[PDB]
This record gives structure tokens, C-alpha cells and sequence, in this order.
């Protein structure tokens, strides 16, 4: 809840997290924060909500597949 | 003649998470409470631990209703849908949330001791999940939910529908625009609706407002005096002697600790009525958005074909297609029909006559077909049944085999 | 632990409470200790109900998944297991149930072609509950899963009016069963 200019160092939406360092990766979430926020430990990192992964199927005007 | 109608179901999912601690609540940095507060045992424990795991389940419930699938499935580039225009529908990436005017206009039109939790998933993965399921819907089929994903055109999957529902799916093929037309109408006008109407989103409106109200009262109430002497907490702790002030500020924390425990109670209950809500509102999530019901007035009045999936703040707002017939004509209906001494009776649906000429036809439509013997079964004779009429039967190639 | 709790008396005893004080005060004491422990009693009591009410839910639940579930089938999607449900096993637990759904999990899927409808003699076909699935230059039917080839008769399929409606229709040859015994 409470803004950190007072009291490495990153900024979220619900606060702040202070002795881990965030990347740009995309994981698993592990540790539920909030506001699309997780941590995952392999020191302590911290990342955002990766859903997966993207898989769009093709489409088009003729197009099926059945399972065998 | 049959027309296409799209209503709106719409249920709450989850709640504003409230955090609470007794010491702070009841009092601001005093001692005395530090020292008094413990002579109750371990009472706020029991109400922060049970705060925190309704928090930890309502965030378990919106993970729940939601993600439903293993994967994340994108649009396709180009919007042919077999002449079914989906404009609305689809979020436009001409907006920086990526969402579809629909729910911007639902998110338009609805509108010190607390703490504020933010949810765990926010709106944007909320807007993304919705897309996803919207995408898997509309290019895999109502068959993708049991494991990989697969593609069926719209048209062939709107006729898998239509048999499964329990008539032809020729009839798709013969009114297959007028189908498309009513169904961009149906959307336009339940988006004026949504739009114009401001009664129609009274659930999620009234348990914010709820939730809004406990929480008002509850500051209203936290400043009153309770017949003590003072009501300002450091007041008194300055006015009145610190040994002669084991009575009032006692007296006002259990009175507090008492307003405590009936706000718990009335969130727990809350929370209770939210979570079967929730749980009704994935039923539905999963007996209607992943393939096709076959059970009568569970999603939309009538015969239901498929559903779609929409985001909507504190809650999920449901766009349900229907099947309502129309233009009834009176006929005659016959129990069976004999031909040579032998009843016929018909394969699936039932004999229909205008005059002197018998028909068959299927469940819920009017197609007029020459009673033939592929279509019918021989069973006994036509002498056990009551009120059977009489006609020809036409046999199939009996006058091409005769070459 | 909440009968140890002082409730602010000066001790959290019976027996020995009552010596130590006069009636007068010990009277007010006792009173005071015995609101606090049935408010203690009226929150366990208020929790025991809400938890009980939840459980009696969830055991509906368990009760129409016994209906539904293990009698009979229910064709219903991912309601009794994940996926398309054949069976269910309900086993023993202590206070509980366990859950062993056999589903079906369709995989290895193959592209291919299809065609809305076939405009054969100005009149065209649809299939009864199948669809026609091609890969080349010929054609075939198949159910809904586990692919496997047929050839296109007229018992497979129906008629219903003629060939001009239906887009992205394509022309094709149908094998009609009874051509080769004709003339014997
Ligand atoms: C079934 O109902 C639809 C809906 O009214 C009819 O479609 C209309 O048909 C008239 C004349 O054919 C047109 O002027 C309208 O513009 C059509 N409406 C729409 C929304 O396109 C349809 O004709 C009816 N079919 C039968 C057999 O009665
Ligand atoms: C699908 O329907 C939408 C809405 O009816 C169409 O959007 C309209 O497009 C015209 C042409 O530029 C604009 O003048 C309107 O203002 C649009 N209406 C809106 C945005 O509400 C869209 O063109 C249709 N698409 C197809 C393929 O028919
Ligand atoms: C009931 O509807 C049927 C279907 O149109 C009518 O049958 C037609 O009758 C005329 C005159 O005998 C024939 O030329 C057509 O070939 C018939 N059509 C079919 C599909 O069989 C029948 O006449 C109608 N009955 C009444 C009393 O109007
Ligand atoms: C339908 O056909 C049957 C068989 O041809 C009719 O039954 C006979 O009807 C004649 C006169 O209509 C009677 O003399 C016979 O005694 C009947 N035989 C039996 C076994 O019932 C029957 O009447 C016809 N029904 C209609 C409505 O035409
Ligand atoms: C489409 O699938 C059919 C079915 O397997 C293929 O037909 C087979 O072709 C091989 C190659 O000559 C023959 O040995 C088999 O006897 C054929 N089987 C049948 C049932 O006809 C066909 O070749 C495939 N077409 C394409 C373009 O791959
Ligand atoms: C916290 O403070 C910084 C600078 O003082 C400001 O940019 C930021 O918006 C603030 N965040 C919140 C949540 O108040
Ligand atoms: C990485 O994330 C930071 C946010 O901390 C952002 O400012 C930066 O632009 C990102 N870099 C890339 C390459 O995405
Ligand atoms: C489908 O066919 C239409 C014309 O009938 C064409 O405009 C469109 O590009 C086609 N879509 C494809 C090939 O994906
Ligand atoms: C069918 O008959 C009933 C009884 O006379 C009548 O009330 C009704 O209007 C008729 N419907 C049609 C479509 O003719
Ligand atoms: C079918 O073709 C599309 C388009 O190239 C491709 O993405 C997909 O993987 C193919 N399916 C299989 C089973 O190979
Ligand atoms: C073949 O199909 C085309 C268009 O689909 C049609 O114009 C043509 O008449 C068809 N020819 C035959 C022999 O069916």
C-alpha cells in the first residue's frame, strides 16, 4: 500500500519490493503477489504474470483436422 | 420461421479483499493496548488469519472461473467469418488497454484503518483471458477444452450446433445471411441496451455498493464514543490517569473488538453467498462457453446454441444466443401410418398434413419430405394403434430395378 | 486456549479466584469472565456454522456428482474429470472422496480438407452425422475423432433441395451402392 521513497529496489502497483531485482523474463508464477506481480526463487527475482504460451491455430476459408 | 436473440446473464465473481489488524484498529500507538489487548487471548489472531484466507480463496475463485485452459490463443488476421460480422466482439488494438467497446462501455457505466488489497489479477490479464477464450472459441470449435487445440470453420461448427440442438442443419445453409444479418442486429441492439440502460448491471452495482456501505459504517461507527468518557483514543490517554484507565478504554476495545466480530461475521456470509455465486457462474463457464448444453433454460430463453465470454469489473457479464420459432401454423398429426396391413411409423420426428397429403418433417421445423421406406420402420400391424389414418408409401428404386 | 485467557480479571482461575476476593467484587469478576468465554463460544460456534454450511455445500455437491458422475453418463463437457468423461471410480476417504476420471484425450491431429456440401445431378448432399473430410484428389467421410476414411454412398447421406445456396460448394463424384446389380 505505502508509496517507497521513504523506507533492489522496484516499483509495483501494490507497493514495492525491496531485496530482490526484477527482470524482463517470462516464467511460471510461483509466489502470488498481486496486480499481475509473481516471484520465483532459482537469489529472489520478481516478474510479471506470463500466461504460458502463444499458440494461435491458422485459419482460413477451407481448413480441418480430426484427430486420429 | 426462426429469429436469432442474444440477452444477458450476468453474475458477481469476486470482491474488494479487506485487511484488518486489531491493535492499530482499536487504538494508535499505545502501549496500553499493547498490554491489555493480549489479556484476550489470541481473539484478532483468529480474525486476521480468517481475513487472509478468504482473501487467499477469492484469489483462488478468480483464478478459477477464468483460467480454464492451457494456452493463450490469438486471433487470426483476417476477420471472414463466413459472412458473420464480429466488429464489436473482438478487442481492437486501437485502444491502450485492448478491450472491446462492449465492456468499455460496461466499465463506463459501472461505477483511517482499512486496507485497500489490490487482486491478483488485474484487469489487463482479465481483458487477456477473455480475448484467449474468445479467440478458442471462435477459431477451435466448441471441442478444446479436452486437450490440444484443433480449427473447424464457423459455418460447420454453427451446423454441428444445429444437430446437436435436434434439427437439419440444412436450414443453416438456405438462410445462412439472414442468420448473419439477424445476428449483427441482435448485437447492435443489445449494445444500445447496454448502452442506454443503466438497470441492466444492478448485481455488481448493488454488492459494490454493499461492500461500500459495511465498509462506511464500519468508519462511522469505529468514532463513536460508547459511553466512555472521551472519544479521541489519545484524549483520553492524556486526561485521565493511567491507573484509573483500565476501565473506559477497555470498555471501547471490547465494544470494538464486538463491531469487529459481526463485520467479520457479515463478510464471512458475504463471502459465502459470493463463492456459490462464483461457483454457479463456472458451472455455467463450463457447461455453455465449452461446448454446447443440451439441457433447457440454463443459458438464454429457449433452445441455446453457444455463448460468449466478456469481461466485466467485479464480476463476468454473459451474451446468450437463443433459439425462440415463430410464425405457428395449425396441422393435422396422425400416431402412425399403415400401408398393405403393416403400420410405419416415423424415423425421428412426426407426420404433418395440410390437406389430403401427408408429410414428414423434423423436430422443431417445417420441411416437407415424400414418405418413403428409409425413413420408417415396420412394427406389428395397424390394428393395435387408435385414430391411424390411411395412405400410400412410396418404395425407393422399386421402379429402377426393374431394368 | 481461550478458557486460559485472563478477559481481563486478575487471573484466569475458578477455584482459586474465589478465595482471594470478596462476593461483592468476585461476583462482578466471574460475570465479567463468563461474557467473555461465551463471546469466545458464540465466535467458535458462528465459525463451526459457516464451515459447516460450506462442507454441507460441497457435499451436495459430492451427492449430485454421485447421481451424475459414477451413475450412468453424462454427456456433458469437463464437468466429471477434465475433458470427455466415460467413467467414474469413487474410492474411500477418511472425511473425504478421491476421484479417478477415465477421459478421453484426442491428440496427433492431422490437416486436411473439407467442403460445405456437394453439388452432384443439380441437386446437393449433406451428411447425416458425418462431414466430408479430403486430402487430395479424392474424397471421404469420417466421424468426429479417429479418422478414418469411407466412401460417399446415398445411405450416408441425404438430399434437400438443389446445389445454388450453399457457398464454397465444390463438385464431386458420389458412388451410388446398388449400380453394379442392375440388369441380375
Ligand atoms: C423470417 O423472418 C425474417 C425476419 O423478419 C425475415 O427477414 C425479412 O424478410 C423481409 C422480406 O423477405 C425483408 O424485407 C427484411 O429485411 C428481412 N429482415 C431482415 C432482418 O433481413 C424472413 O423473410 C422470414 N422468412 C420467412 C420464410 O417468413
Ligand atoms: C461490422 O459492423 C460494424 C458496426 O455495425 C461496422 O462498423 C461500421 O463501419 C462503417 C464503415 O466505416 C462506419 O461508418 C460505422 O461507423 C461503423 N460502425 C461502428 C464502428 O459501430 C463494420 O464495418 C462491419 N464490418 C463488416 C465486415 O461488415
Ligand atoms: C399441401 O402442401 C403440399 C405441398 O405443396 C401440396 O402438394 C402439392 O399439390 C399440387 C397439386 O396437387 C401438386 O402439383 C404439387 O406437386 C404438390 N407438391 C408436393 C410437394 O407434393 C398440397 O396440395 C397442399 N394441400 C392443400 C390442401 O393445399
Ligand atoms: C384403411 O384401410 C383398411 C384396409 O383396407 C380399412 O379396413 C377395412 O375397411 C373396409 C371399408 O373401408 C371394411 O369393409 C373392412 O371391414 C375393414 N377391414 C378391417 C380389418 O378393418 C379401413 O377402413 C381404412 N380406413 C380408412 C379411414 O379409410
Ligand atoms: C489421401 O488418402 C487416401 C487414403 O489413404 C490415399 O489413398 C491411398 O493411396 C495410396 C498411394 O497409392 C494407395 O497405396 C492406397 O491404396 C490408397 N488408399 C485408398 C483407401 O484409396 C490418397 O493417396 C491420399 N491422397 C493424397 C493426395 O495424399
Ligand atoms: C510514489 O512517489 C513517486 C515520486 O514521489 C511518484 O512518481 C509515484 O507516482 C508515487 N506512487 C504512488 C503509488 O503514490
Ligand atoms: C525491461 O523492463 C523495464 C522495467 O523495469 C523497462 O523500463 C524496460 O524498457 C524493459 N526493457 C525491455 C527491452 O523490454
Ligand atoms: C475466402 O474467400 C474470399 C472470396 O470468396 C476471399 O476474399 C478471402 O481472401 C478468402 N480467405 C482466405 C483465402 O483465407
Ligand atoms: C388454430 O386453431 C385454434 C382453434 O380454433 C385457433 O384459435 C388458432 O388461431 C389457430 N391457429 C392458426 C395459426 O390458424
Ligand atoms: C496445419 O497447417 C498449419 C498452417 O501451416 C500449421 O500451423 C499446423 O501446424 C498444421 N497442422 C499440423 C498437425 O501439422
Ligand atoms: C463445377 O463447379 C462450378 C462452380 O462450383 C460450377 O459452375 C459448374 O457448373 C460445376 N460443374 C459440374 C459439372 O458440376
Amino acid at each position: 500500500g505505502v508509496n517507497c521513497t521513504e523506507v533492489n529496489v522496484f516499483q509495483t502497483r501494490a507497493g514495492c519490493l525491496i531485496g530482490a531485482e526484477y527482470v524482463n523474463n517470462s516464467y511460471e508464477c510461483d509466489i502470488p503477489i498481486g496486480a499481475g506481480i509473481c516471484a520465483s526463487y532459482q537469489s529472489i527475482i520478481a516478474y510479471t504474470m506470463s500466461l504460458g504460451a502463444e499458440n494461435s491455430v491458422a485459419y482460413s476459408n477451407n481448413s480441418i483436422a480430426i484427430p486420429t | 420461421n426462426f429469429t436469432i436473440s442474444v440477452t444477458t446473464e450476468i453474475l458477481p465473481v469476486s470482491m474488494t479483499k479487506t485487511s484488518v489488524d486489531c491493535t492499530m484498529y482499536i487504538c494508535g500507538d499505545s502501549t496500553e493496548c499493547s498490554n491489555l489487548l493480549l489479556q484476550y487471548g489470541s481473539f484478532c489472531t483468529q480474525l486476521k488469519r480468517a481475513l487472509t484466507g478468504i482473501a487467499v480463496e477469492q484469489d483462488k475463485n478468480t483464478q478459477e472461473v477464468f483460467a480454464q485452459v492451457k494456452q493463450i490463443y490469438k486471433t487470426p488476421p483476417i476477420k471472414y467469418f463466413g459472412g458473420f460480422n464480429f466488429s464489436q466482439i473482438l478487442p481492437d488494438p486501437s485502444k491502450p488497454s485492448k478491450r472491446s467497446p462492449i465492456e468499455d462501455l460496461l466499465f463506463n457505466k459501472v461505477t483511517n484503518g482499512l486496507t485497500v488489497l489490490p487482486p491478483l489479477l488485474t484487469d489487463e490479464m482479465i481483458a487477456q483471458y477473455t480475448s484467449a477464450l474468445l479467440a478458442g472459441t471462435i477459431t477451435s470449435g466448441w471441442t478444446f477444452g479436452a486437450g490440444p487445440a484443433l480449427q473447424i470453420p464457423f459455418p460447420m461448427q454453427m451446423a454441428y450446433r444445429f444437430n446437436g440442438i435436434g434439427v437439419t442443419q440444412n436450414v443453416l445453409y438456405e438462410n445462412q445471411k439472414l442468420i448473419a444479418n439477424q445476428f449483427n442486429s441482435a448485437i447492435g441492439k443489445i449494445q444500445d441496451s447496454l448502452s442506454s440502460t443503466p438497470s441492466a448491471l444492478g448485481k455488481l452495482q448493488d454488492v459494490v455498493n454493499h461492500n461500500a456501505q459495511a465498509l462506511n459504517t464500519l468508519v462511522k461507527q469505529l468514532s463513536s464514543k460508547f459511553g466512555a468518557i472521551s472519544s479521541v483514543l489519545n484524549d483520553i490517554l492524556s486526561r485521565l490517569d493511567p491507573p484509573e484507565a483500565e476501565v473506559q478504554i477497555d470498555r471501547l476495545i471490547t465494544g470494538r473488538l464486538q463491531s469487529l466480530q459481526t463485520y467479520v461475521t457479515q463478510q464471512l456470509i458475504r463471502a459465502a453467498e459470493i463463492r456459490a455465486s462464483a461457483n454457479l457462474a463456472a458451472t455455467k463457464m463450463s457447461e455453455c462457453v465449452l461446448g454446447q448444453s443440451k439441457r433447457v433454460d440454463f443459458c438464454g430463453k429457449g433452445y441455446h446454441l453457444m455463448s460468449f465470454p466478456q469481461s466485466a469489473p467485479h464480476g463476468v457479464v454473459f451474451l446468450h444466443v437463443t433459439y425462440v420459432p415463430a410464425q405457428e401454423k395449425n396441422f393435422t398429426t396422425a400416431p402412425a401410418i399403415c400401408h398393405d396391413g403393416k403400420a410405419h411409423f416415423p424415423r425421428e420426428g412426426v407426420f404433418v398434413s395440410n390437406g389430403t397429403h401427408w408429410f414428414v418433417t423434423q423436430r422443431n421445423f417445417y420441411e416437407p419430405q415424400i414418405i418413403t421406406t428409409d425413413n420408417t420402420f415396420v412394427s406389428g400391424n395397424c390394428d393395435v394403434v387408435i385414430g391411424i389414418v390411411n395412405n400410400t408409401v412410396y418404395d425407393p428404386l422399386q421402379p429402377e430395378l426393374d431394368s
